[PDB]
RNA sequence: ACAGCUGGUUCCAAUCGAAACAUGUCGAAGCAUGACCUCCGCCGAGGUAGUCUGUGAGGUAGAGCGACCGAUUGGUCCUGUCAAACUCCAAACUUACAGACGCUGUUUGACGCGGGGAUUCCGGUGCGCGGGGUAAGCCUGUGUACCAGGAGGGGAACAACCCAGAGAUAGGUUAAGGUCCCCAAGUGUGGAUUAAGUGUAAUCCUCUGAAGGUG
RNA sequence: UUGAGGCGCCCAAAAUGAUCGGGACUCAAAUCCACCACCGAGACCUGUCCGUACCACUCAUACUGGUAAUCGAGUAGAUUGG
RNA sequence: GUUUGACUGGGGCGGUACGCGCUCGAAAAGAUAUCGAGCGCGCCCUAUGGUCAUCUCAGCCGGGGACCCGGCGAAGAGUGCAAGAGCAAAAGAUGACUUGACAGUGUUCUUCCCAACGAGGAACGCUGACGCGAAAGCGUGGUCUAGCGAACCAAUUAGCCUGCUUGAUGCGGGCAAUUGAUGACAGAAAAGCUACCCUAGGGAUAACAGAGUCGUCACUCGCAAGAGCACAUAUCGACCGAGUGGCUUGCUACCUCGAUGUCGGUUCCCUCCAUCCUGCCCGUGCAGAAGCGGGCAAGGGUGAGGUUGUUCGCCUAUUA
RNA sequence: UUAGGCGGCCACAGCGGUGGGGUUGCCUCCCGUACCCAUCCCGAACACGGAAGAUAAGCCCACCAGCGUUCCAGGGAGUACUGGAGUGCGCGAGCCUCUGGGAAAUCCGGUUCGCCGCCACC
């Protein structure tokens, strides 16, 4: 199914699972990457990728997005380099199809996807000057695979 | 004192806005209309702002108005200074301005439509659909911007 | 539901409380000589017998009460409103 | 106390001194209430009307102000709750107050009791009040009988001080007689 | 509305901030009005007795007498007059 | 024959001027009763479409949840997220009443009362707020203005987009929009960008153009 | 070396004859910032007249005079003169 | 001889949004639709009603998942049943007493906002008689919002009125009210087929074509995991993301029901390009030959047969 | 108000904590069961009778802000949202300008350890 489907916020929030049943389970694997024990103060540079329009993301995107930006950390530092990125969002927009015609039209339950406000961080990786252009690589792969153009923002971080 | 004076039709204009100006006494366009600066009337003007353009005249703008479309409550009597003198409280246009400026009457008061009935603008006003900051000819102006507009539409 | 034989309570007759009795309305026997007697028998003819012709209705799932009171000293009954019981049996 | 949602009582709810359930039924009558309360030593009795910012005392007697028409004797017993409720009951009259509803606040409806006592004072010194003969005492109780009768059984003075040894019901009636006369400086 | 009864879409006029939660004060379930006056109409959620229809919730009307201890308050709901008995309780004094 | 269904129903003018909704209905292609239109008689001084202020009503937007509730991360307090059927909070705004100003009414009688006569109960579109739906020149609400029943000016044409509400005739000045020609008015002025004929396309079924990329 | 902005370029495929209404336009007849002067409705102003409502006079709803900035569009329909 | 209902993204099947209650939708007054989301009611209770007295609950902790003692504990317990709301010296619990779940008659709100409309419901009175309480006071059933039913007829309750000249008896007729059902729930007594069909109409509403949409379908692009002996990018190419087309399918119900003649085929004309061949090119896992992939490009060509009505498709021999 | 009673507003009053105060005065704790009355068992409580003792509880007075609450300044913020208008921008979801309104979280510094009414009373 296409993202065109679902990308728009022009439905009411529907995340309340004491009325909404079976939902599928999220594609996502993980919100933290990298170095979980260490702190996010223990490093110099901090970049965010940012989201520059509104929209809904879908699970299903969120792990593509996330597992190639990962993927990538993963093959410029090692297994366990010196880095922790974080996946901030998480998919609580329960999704709906109505696949009788218009007829009793209320969708069955799809999916789930993340509402992103346009100028939020979608991600936040933490490394050391040396890897920063590694982790700015591990983005511009992200946002290839998420509906929003982006923004890849150094925050903390003037070794520039 | 504001002077009020309506620049867009009633076609498509709300309801309530509508029965705003005619409570002004402005039933068409180009009418003018002298209102006081009270809290009551303040609420009036904000809700018509989009249509009209609004501002404080200057005296002698306000002399050169009343003497071209002032009238009296009934008939076509021009009211010039002998008039003004044979029938208000006043000598000439001059003192019936000042007191309506400094709010001390009205021109009902001294027998005087509420409405000045204008001319269109000569040369044209500066457009209907942007107010006086982007260029347009709606809501509040300055004390020399209203009188350009009175003066045009003399 | 339960619900007492007999009980105090306001008499319409004697025009005070006292001890009432309370029974189940059994009903009277017809004796086929009222006006609607005479006209099933005047107006039944050939053909169909319009209102005559239909049969008795159905039933609601649960009646109402159905009771008589009776005033244990002039001896004189008297009726209520009813309510929906599905059952309704008497202590004593 | 707890937190933002946490609901306190009313003042007078948590200091245990008003039953605002039996307040608003005693409101109902629209008449004044005659308050009954006690004390370890003392018996007062006020006449309480509604008021904007609060209730109102039109009258009051406190069992202390007894002594002031010639009580010699303790002040928290049946002689001296019946009286204190005819003295405040007396200078009630005199503000103009015809009728009341008893107040016993947090007090027990005990047969025989002192707010019962001072009730039956209130209502013997002219106002009408709702009451229940049978829930009084008999009058040789309140006069205070109850008392001499136990001093009877001596032995050791039932009072420390000298008002008496074996006691005087006699003085109630005296101090009676004495409210019950029409000169009086209430 | 899915139903049509008289409490429907009530939940947030008909309910207590939980701050005020509890038995009310007595104080203005025992206050008094005299014909003529007005008065504003507000159910107390914490006091059961002496209500009106919610949907005069609000209205200000006038003490035109009263029926036992409740009071007939005249209000005008839309452009039709109605009779209103209700008691001190969910009444306030205007002004 | 009957039909709640289609068709048709013939002179002029002046005043007012809708409803396409609610309740009931073997009712949904129909009726009745209300709403709303109109006419007549009565009453006799107030009325309230606007605003301001005062006294009240309210939990939508937003926000937040070591404030309930239920969702929803990780680490050895900290750290990561949410709600149409959550709320410690909380608008704009809508609304009851009153006063004030405004406007209106007391020969144009308002407000209101009583009675006669209807038409109407297929609506549509724009904007704002919506609920459903991948979406629709979709379905179904809501507030408002418009078309319907609204001319004339503009928009190439074009029910509802812009100006504009209009007796006849005449002179004049503007509005929207426009001033190179077609075509009334500038091949106007100061300055800058663009080389693609980008563009010369407010709005839109209608005028596309996206993620991504550009020494 | 790096950040930001403006315009454009690539991305960009459809059926009888291409299009911004057309012609055609490039220091513009495009675009953005300003500005100047004009054209252009039945709107607005103004002369005369008509209708309708109201006022004065009147038996008159016959004349005469006066008022309308706050009268003049209209399907179904109600009312009225011819 | 008749009936065989209505609603409905045409109708039928399914369903009941056909009578009711709650939250949300509902846009912070009121009102508000859909075959909108969540889900309930057609009872049950003599106490699970009423009053009074005494009393305070969940849950946790500490001392001897039963019991006992203490402490913390505004409410998360309990209160018949949906949901939302209310309630703590109580509206909850225990105990005791009691029958107001009473008769009669109203005022008002609701049903039906505004704004007419019945049954039903509720609030608040009065008259009468009672219960409990010291008393104020409480009790018009259950803390509040669902739990309901016309006329005709019958049965039932107490008294009274009345039946043709008149008296007696019988048996009737009536005033007030209770009970008996119509759930299509403001109430008919009610099954189907028609391709043998007929009429009135409707594009108010379906099939076919058109039109809108584009989920489906076709094609493309971005990113490039992966494999391709090593090598992402000769070639193949997942996930995810962005699009174009209007050939399929679905949706919608704008157009036509006083008719725009169906599928397939045929014949004859024009066109599109996302190119199968042919021309000119680039790359190659390009020695050559034969290929594979790509670019420009629509001038011309793209044929004959076997099964099937087939479109489509399968198969044969030819073919650039 | 040198300690009381009835209240209104119902946390600005709650939670927690410190200090001070009572010879025939006040409130209490306190002492005690013949009586009125009382415990499904207990004079514990309720009720009645009373002063040998005490200020340790409670209560009243003075005060502390750590938690909860109320209000105020500055910051967040004229931000978020929003009533009215636009031939303003954007393929579009959407945004911007003008006009009239205007939060919440949170941070920081203050405030708040009740206020008021009637009666009685060295
Ligand atoms: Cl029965
Ligand atoms: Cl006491
Ligand atoms: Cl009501
Ligand atoms: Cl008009
Ligand atoms: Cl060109
Ligand atoms: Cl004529
Ligand atoms: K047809
Ligand atoms: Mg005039
Ligand atoms: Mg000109
Ligand atoms: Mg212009
Ligand atoms: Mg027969
Ligand atoms: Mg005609
Ligand atoms: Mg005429
Ligand atoms: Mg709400
Ligand atoms: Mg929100
Ligand atoms: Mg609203
Ligand atoms: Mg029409
Ligand atoms: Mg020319
Ligand atoms: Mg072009
Ligand atoms: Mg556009
Ligand atoms: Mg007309
Ligand atoms: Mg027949
Ligand atoms: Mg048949
Ligand atoms: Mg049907
Ligand atoms: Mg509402
Ligand atoms: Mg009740
Ligand atoms: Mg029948
Ligand atoms: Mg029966
Ligand atoms: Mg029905
Ligand atoms: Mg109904
Ligand atoms: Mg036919
Ligand atoms: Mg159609
Ligand atoms: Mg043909
Ligand atoms: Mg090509
Ligand atoms: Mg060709
Ligand atoms: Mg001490
Ligand atoms: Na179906
Ligand atoms: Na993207
Ligand atoms: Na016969
Ligand atoms: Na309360
Ligand atoms: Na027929
Ligand atoms: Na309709
Ligand atoms: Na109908
Ligand atoms: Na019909
Ligand atoms: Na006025
Ligand atoms: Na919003
Ligand atoms: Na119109
Ligand atoms: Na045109
Ligand atoms: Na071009
Ligand atoms: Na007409
Ligand atoms: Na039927
Ligand atoms: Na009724
Ligand atoms: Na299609
Ligand atoms: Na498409
Ligand atoms: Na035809
Ligand atoms: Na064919
Ligand atoms: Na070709
Ligand atoms: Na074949
Ligand atoms: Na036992
Ligand atoms: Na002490």
């Amino acid at each position: 199914k296409p993202a065109s489907m679902y990308r728009d916020i022009d439905k009411p929030a529907y995340t309340r699972r004491e009325y909404i049943t079976g939902i599928p389970g999220s594609k996502i694997a993980q919100h933290k990457m990298g170095r979980k024990q260490k702190d996010a103060d223990d490093y110099p540079v901090q970049i965010s990728l940012i989201v520059e329009e509104t929209v809904q993301l879908r699970h299903g995107s969120l792990e593509a997005s996330r597992l190639s930006a990962n993927r990538h950390l993963i093959k410029e530092l090692g297994e366990e380099g010196d880095y922790k990125m974080t996946l901030r969002k998480f998919p609580h927009q329960v999704l709906r199809e109505n696949k009788d015609g218009m007829r009793a039209a209320f969708g069955k339950i799809v999916g789930t996807a993340a509402r992103v406000q346009a100028g939020e961080q979608l991600f936040t990786a933490y490394c050391n000057v040396e890897d920063a252009e590694h982790v700015k690589e591990a983005f511009r792969r992200a946002y290839n695979k998420i509906t929003p153009s982006c923004r890849i923002k150094v925050e903390r971080g003037e070794e520039l | 004192m504001h002077a009020l004076v309506q620049l867009r039709g009633e076609v498509n204009m709300h309801t309530d806005i509508q029965d705003t100006l005619e409570m002004l006494n402005i039933h068409h366009v180009n009418h003018c209309t002298l209102v006081p600066e009270t809290d009551a009337y303040r609420g009036m003007v904000a809700k018509v702002n989009d249509f009209v353009a609004f501002g404080e005249p200057s005296q002698e703008t306000l002399e050169t108005v009343l003497a071209t479309r002032a009238e009296p409550l009934e008939g076509d009597a021009d009211v010039d200074d002998e008039w003004v003198a044979e029938h208000t409280d006043y000598d000439d246009i001059s003192g019936l301005a000042f007191a309506l400026l400094s709010e001390e009457t009205t021109l009902r008061e001294q027998g005087l439509s509420p409405t000045l009935r204008l001319h269109p603008p000569r040369g044209g006003h500066d457009g209907v659909k942007h107010p006086v900051k982007e260029g347009g000819q709606l809501g509040k102006h300055d004390t020399e911007g209203i009188d350009d507009l009175l003066e045009a539409m003399r | 539901m339960q619900m007492p034989r007999r009980f105090n309570t306001y008499c319409p007759h004697c025009n005070e409380h006292q001890e009432h009795e309370v029974e189940k309305v059994r009903s009277g026997r017809q004796t086929g000589m009222k006006w609607i007697d005479r006209q099933r028998e005047r107006n039944s003819g050939i053909g169909n017998d319009g209102k005559f012709s239909k049969v008795p209705g159905g039933d609601k799932p649960t009646k109402k009460t159905d009771l008589k009171y009776r005033c244990g000293e002039c001896g004189k009954a008297h009726l209520r409103e009813g309510w929906r019981a599905g059952r309704l049996e008497f202590q004593e | 106390a707890t937190g933002p949602r946490y609901k306190v009582p009313m003042r007078r709810r948590r200091e245990a001194r008003t039953d605002y359930h039996q307040r608003l039924r005693l409101l109902k009558s629209g008449k004044p209430r005659l308050v009954a309360r006690k004390s370890n030593k003392h018996v007062r009795a006020q006449l309480v009307t509604l008021g904007p910012n609060g209730d109102d005392t039109l009258a009051s007697a406190h069992s202390s102000d007894l002594a002031e028409y010639g009580w010699e004797a303790p002040t928290g017993n049946m002689p001296s709750a019946y009286l204190t409720g005819l003295l405040a009951g007396l200078r009630a009259q005199e503000a103009g107050v015809e009728e009341a509803v008893l107040d016993i606040g947090l007090n027990s409806p005990t047969p025989g009791s002192k707010v019962f006592a001072i009730q039956e004072g209130a209502i013997d010194a002219g106002l009408d009040i709702p009451h229940n003969d049978d829930v009084l005492a008999d009058w040789q109780r309140t006069r205070g009988a109850h008392i001499a009768e136990y001093d009877e059984q001596l032995e050791e003075p039932l009072y420390s001080g000298d008002f008496d040894a074996a006691d005087l019901p006699e003085h109630f009636d005296e101090l009676r007689e004495t409210l019950l006369d029409g000169d009086i400086e209430l | 509305p899915s139903s049509n009864g008289p409490l429907e879409g009530t939940r947030g006029k008909l309910k207590n901030k939980p701050r005020d939660r509890g038995t009310s004060p007595p104080q203005r379930a025992v206050e008094e009005f005299d014909d003529g006056e007005k008065v504003h109409l507000k159910i107390d959620p914490s006091v059961p007795n002496g209500r009106f229809h919610p949907r005069f919730d609000g209205q200000t009307g006038t003490v035109e007498g009263k029926q036992g201890d409740a009071y007939k308050v005249d209000i005008v709901d839309g452009g039709k007059e109605k009779t209103i008995i209700v008691t001190a309780a969910h009444l306030r004094r205007q002004e």
